[PDB]
């Protein structure tokens, strides 16, 4: 039983799997920043903007 | 408001006089008449009637997954992940929820 450098390695078809989340929640997360600066964002919870 | 002396430079208070009521101060002679009308406008901050707390979309906000509860037969589940150092050496812990007609609560 013995654990090496080749054990822990990533796929090729696992780095595209990534990239396409991080873009996503990227683009998804860069735009509430204008809409809180437009004035938007209904609360459900009692609370502050940020 | 804010009242001052222009020969002197101390404050006024207003008190009775003789025939009506004056601007007087106690440093100098100095006595204005009060007239027809003197009033200013305050607006005090008006309360605000806060939110309902608590709900199903209260826990629309954290995302869930798909595990099976073994209390209830359903796939029905919200995870949560935390830290905390156990006795030997530290290991991520993470809460089990319910999402159905129980609504338990669990920590493995
Ligand atoms: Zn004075
Ligand atoms: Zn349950």
């Amino acid at each position: 039983f013995s654990i090496g450098i080749g054990d822990v390695t990533p796929g090729q078809g696992l780095l595209k799997a990534k990239y396409e989340l991080l873009n996503a929640g990227y683009k998804k997360c860069d735009e509430y920043i204008e809409a809180l600066n437009t004035g938007k964002l209904q609360q459900q919870p009692g609370c502050t903007a940020e | 408001m804010l009242l001052f002396c222009p020969g002197c430079g101390n404050g006024l208070i207003v008190e009775e006089g003789q025939r009506c009521h004056r601007f007087s101060c106690n440093t100098c002679p100095y006595v204005h008449n009060i007239t027809r009308k003197v009033t200013n406008r305050k607006y005090p901050k008006l309360k605000e009637v806060d939110d309902v707390l608590g709900g199903a979309a209260a826990w629309e906000n954290v995302d869930s997954t798909a595990e099976s509860c073994p209390k209830c037969e359903h796939p029905r589940a919200y995870f949560m992940q935390l830290q905390t150092r156990s006795a030997d050496e530290p290991m991520t812990t993470f809460y089990k929820c319910c999402n159905a007609q129980c609504g338990h609560r669990w920590r493995d």
